[PDB]
């Protein structure tokens, strides 16, 4: 939700 | 973690200063690599190289951390490594599912 969800 | 020695892991900086220089460095993989603030392991700054007009498709990843052995750490949904590095060579010599993979280690 806050780092590019792989 | 013999991470912030490599060609991508950067300090301090958080991945602002990663994609503001990342974004900047237009390299077709440049990335990088921080461990945040209330992350579990450490966060991969990467920037590609796009065609033209679309522009760079620069991106970030948050190499998260499991519980075995070695897989210690991952990028994606089954990508785990106890390599952030080496999840990076992964991430860049395999199949890969982040901005084009990992590719060029900017480290600002």
């Amino acid at each position: 939700a806050d780092y590019e969800p792989p | 973690n013999n991470l912030e020695t490599y060609e991508w892991y950067n300090k301090s900086i958080s991945r602002d200063k990663a994609e503001k220089l990342l974004l900047d460095t237009g390299k077709e993989g440049a990335f990088m690599v921080r461990d945040s603030r209330t992350p579990g392991t450490y966060t991969v700054s990467v920037f590609t190289k796009a065609i033209i007009s679309e522009n760079p498709c620069i991106k970030h990843y948050h190499i998260k951390e499991t519980n075995d052995s070695p897989k210690r750490y991952y990028v994606a949904e089954k990508y785990v490594f106890d390599s952030i590095p080496l999840l990076i060579q992964y991430h860049q010599y395999n199949g890969g599912g982040l901005v084009t993979r990992l590719r060029y280690p900017v480290c600002g």
